[PDB]
């Protein structure tokens, strides 16, 4: 079905995290703490931005079905970002995860020897997970992101580079601090993205000649209902984020 | 270690009936569906030096196979898991193409071989306007249904395409590999696929593939002896090609399409397709749109539905 891997509000609360004692607060943090290891990996490997959404849009949908307590966030996204690696055009060889994985996790500690058993035991591990994250997600390993209906969008509301840039920053960090990839699909993302980036940069797109608004143009099931709620959802978390709110921020 | 699995169910489920794959062409199985029978087939990921997990290419395949829906391509229903290992379930299509022609109890009618070639060219037009390269185009991987219908199978080697690159170039059995990859050209498309399609054709009432080459340098001869020397009068701009200076090859051959085909197809829209397919520039070979509105398939015979 299309509506596999989408949830609703309540499907959401009963996670399979839930139900093993994580609370809905200590899940979403650990959604975050897996996006930013997955973003840290990735911008030492020299992935591109889509290699690392895919691979947190695979952690996302993988929570769906596991829980945070049998497989952890440390465990599962070196896993996940090996094999969103692969499968976006960009692999990375299996000994250069686990070593970029090894610094991000244990700064102090020294990788062990490549001929050593521990270090051939992670290597089964990464690889038996890989295969668990594959099995889990039922080899669906399309993914369909908001970058590429926001530049669909942007280009038809005349929007400059900054506002176009910021957009893009709505989407980027839906990823890492909301589970708005595990119930909106990417055009309805896309416009809540670009709803906050005009927000935020005091610009307005005026109706069209039609009495249309733009967001119609994208997705009919886009409303302004819907809009306000969700870019008031992703501003809440996006205010708790350290740092976040000052690289969009007008400081002249 | 025992692992919720909802959305991979066990390949356990179908009951494994024969081989029907040995030696090269991987270990694929015969099965049925355990409760309501349906016929499936099983071709286990093989796993012989992946040192880097999950194959790279057994990605590539599953995600053209879940974008290609087509009546005329093969079906993969799932995705199944073992008691780890990996299977793909594949709808069951009883014929082959390579099958029924080095058969001589099967015979086929000029109506039928419309539809045959009809249902190739439906199929390559549909995946290459999902920017899909098959790149395996042979008689042996087009299969059809105990229905009549026509699959395109053995996406194995397929790739996607986008529009200098730089692709594989050694891709196609080397009997229907057209003159761009025998050249050495990394910059291909869809016509590549277009070229095996117009050795099949011929197949059809010859039974047997028309250049069955040994070497490299045998098949690009035996391309020169029946479609004519590489000429950059045919072929403008053959120059910038490095094997170009380095062929040895014949020069002074003359377009042997239509007079060597000529004893085995009686029909002359059938040869002046095949003709068309199999051009020696790929800028002027006939793509899949074109050849599907060619006359061929737009007079007596009309194309007939599939009994013999
Ligand atoms: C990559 N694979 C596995 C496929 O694309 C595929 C899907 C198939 C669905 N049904 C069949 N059935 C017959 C097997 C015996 C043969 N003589 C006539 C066809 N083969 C399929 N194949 C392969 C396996 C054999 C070569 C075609």
């Amino acid at each position: 079905n299309n509506k596999r891997w989408y949830f609703t509000r309540e499907q959401l609360e009963n996670s399979p995290s839930r139900r093993f004692g994580v609370d809905p607060d200590k899940e979403l943090s650990y959604r975050q703490q897996a996006a930013n290891l997955l973003q840290d990996m990735g911008q030492r490997l020299n992935v591109s931005q889509l290699t690392i959404n895919t691979a947190i849009v695979y952690m996302h949908r993988f929570y769906m079905i596991q829980s945070f307590t049998r497989f952890p966030g440390n465990s599962v996204a070196p896993a996940a970002l090996f094999l969103a690696a692969k499968v976006e055009g960009q692999p990375k060889k299996l000994e250069h995860v686990i070593k970029v994985a090894h610094t991000c996790l244990h700064p102090q500690e020294s990788l062990p020897d490549t001929r050593s058993e521990a270090y051939l035991q992670q290597v089964q591990d990464l690889v038996i997970l890989e295969s668990i994250i594959l099995q889990t997600l039922g080899f669906e390993l399309t993914i369909d992101h908001p970058h590429t209906h926001v530049v669909k969008c942007t280009q038809l509301v005349r929007a400059s580079k900054d506002l176009a840039q910021t957009s893009y920053f709505m989407a980027t960090n839906s990823l890492h601090l909301t589970t708005f990839s595990l119930q909106y699909t990417p055009p309805v993302v896309a416009c809540v993205c670009i709803h906050l980036a005009c927000k935020w940069s005091n610009w307005e797109i005026p109706v069209s000649t039609d009495g249309k608004h733009w967001w119609e143009y994208v997705d009919a099931t886009v409303t302004l209902e819907l809009l306000d709620e969700l870019t008031h959802e992703l501003l809440q978390i996006l205010e708790k984020t350290p740092n976040r709110l000052k690289r969009i921020w007008n400081w002249r | 270690d025992s692992v919720e699995c909802p959305f991979c169910d066990e390949v356990s489920k179908y009951e494994k009936l024969a081989k029907i794959g040995q030696g090269t062409f991987g270990e694929v199985f015969k099965a049925r569906h355990r409760k309501t029978g349906q016929k499936v087939a099983l071709k286990k990921v093989l796993m012989e030096n992946e040192k880097e997990g999950f194959p790279i290419t057994a990605l590539r395949e599953i995600k053209i196979l879940q974008l290609l829906k087509h009546e005329n391509v093969v079906n993969l229903i799932e995705i199944c898991r073992t008691k780890a290992s990996i299977y793909l379930v594949f709808d069951f299509c009883e014929h082959d193409l390579a099958g029924l022609l080095s058969n001589v109890l099967v015979k086929f009618t000029l109506s039928e071989i419309k539809r045959v070639m009809q249902m190739l060219l439906n199929g390559l037009y549909y995946i290459h306007r999902n920017k899909i390269l098959h790149r395996d185009m042979k008689a042996a991987n087009v299969l059809i249904t105990r229905d009549g219908v026509l699959k395109l199978a053995d996406f194995g080697l397929a790739r996607a395409f986008s529009l200098p690159n730089r692709y594989t170039n050694r891709v196609v059995t080397l009997w229907y590999r057209p003159p761009e990859l025998l050249l050495g050209e990394r910059d291909y498309g869809p016509p590549i696929d277009l070229w095996g399609a117009g050795c099949i054709m011929a197949e059809m009432w010859t039974r047997s593939p028309i250049m069955q080459g040994n070497t490299e340098q045998h098949q690009l001869a035996l391309i020169s002896q029946l479609c004519g020397s590489i000429t950059p009068e045919v072929w403008p701009n053959v120059d910038n090609y490095e094997l170009y200076e380095k062929l040895e090859l014949v020069k002074g051959q003359k377009r042997k399409v239509k007079d060597r085909l000529k004893a085995y197809v009686r029909d002359p829209y059938a040869l002046d397709l095949i003709d068309k397919l199999l051009v020696l520039d790929p800028a002027q070979r006939i793509d899949s749109d074109d050849a599907l509105n060619h006359d061929f398939f737009w007079s007596d015979p009309m194309p007939s539905d599939l009994k013999g």
